[PDB]
DNA sequence: CTCCCGGCAAATTGT
DNA sequence: TATAATCGAGCCGGGA
RNA sequence: AAUU
């Protein structure tokens, strides 16, 4: 009952989603490249604010504990590029 | 559906009693009013190339592709020549019958005119948009949003 | 009322 | 690692 | 399934 919620995508739906996670593991990388920060502490720091604060817990690769303090710096210092960036 | 701005001179001789004078014409405003139906002729010898709007027209002459002369007929002025025809000085482009105003689509910046015996030539500077239609496919992404304004080279799709 | 869960003798053997 | 595939298959007593 |  709980998939069957999630209505099927469209040709075109399938394509701007797929689209859209390829750009942006795309521009993960490039935050990589400007600021220097491992990718996937980025790319956790990304998806911790998506999913809400609902889950924030450690990452195993990862060589910081994660936590709310650390999500803030690093999404604070995200937010601290120029607009182009 | 991209609506492309197209700012050009083009020109149009009418009678003197006929016409309204004005500095420019909105769309829709009535250019002209003609007692009998008067026949606007050829001021060049060309080729004629027709550019037809919704309403309205544009009408070009040109000798090797060089335009000689930009003509302009409001509505009211039905073409009687074809694109590609061959013209001599003084044959009738189009038939001009009773009220002649400015086509709902394109407008009358500024407006010189020269009078020659019992008619006026008028040099007409015009802007106005043209439509041109792309089909999206279902791969394909519009990037640009409604009513956004682009030069040439811009990406759309 | 209805339902939902807990009970329902002992020891022994044998394929 | 790439056609496309998109929702399963015994009777009995007592206490909320 | 037997034995008591």
């Amino acid at each position: 009952h709980e998939i069957g919620q999630v209505p099927l995508l469209t040709l075109e739906e399938e394509v701007e989603l797929a689209r859209k996670v390829e750009e942006g593991m795309e521009a993960i990388k490039k935050l990589s490249e400007i600021t220097g920060l491992d990718p996937d502490l980025i790319r956790e720091v990304v998806r911790a604010k998506i999913l809400g604060s609902a889950r924030v817990r450690h990452i195993p690769g990862l060589k910081e504990t994660l936590d709310p303090k650390t999500v803030e710096e690093i999404d604070q210092k995200l937010k601290s590029l120029p607009k182009e960036h | 559906r991209v609506e492309y701005v197209k700012k050009e001179r083009a020109g149009l001789r009418l009678p003197l009693a006929a016409w309204v004078e004005k500095e420019a014409y909105k769309p829709g405003e009535i250019l002209a009013e003609l007692p009998e139906p008067y026949l606007f002729r050829a001021e060049e010898e060309g080729v004629v190339e027709l550019k037809e709007l919704e309403e309205g027209a544009f009408l070009v002459l040109r000798r090797e592709d060089e335009p000689v002369a930009t003509y302009f007929l409001p509505v009211g002025m039905t073409p009687l020549v074809v694109h590609g025809e061959i013209v001599e000085k003084g044959q009738p482009l189009a038939e001009a019958k009773g009220l002649l105003r400015m086509p709902r689509q394109v407008r009358a910046a500024q407006v010189e005119a020269e009078e020659e015996g019992e008619t006026v030539y008028l040099t007409l500077f015009l802007e106005w948009t043209e439509p041109k239609d792309y089909r999206v496919q279902p791969h394909m992404n519009v990037v640009v949003p409604e009513g956004a304004r682009v030069e040439a080279g811009d990406k759309i799709v």
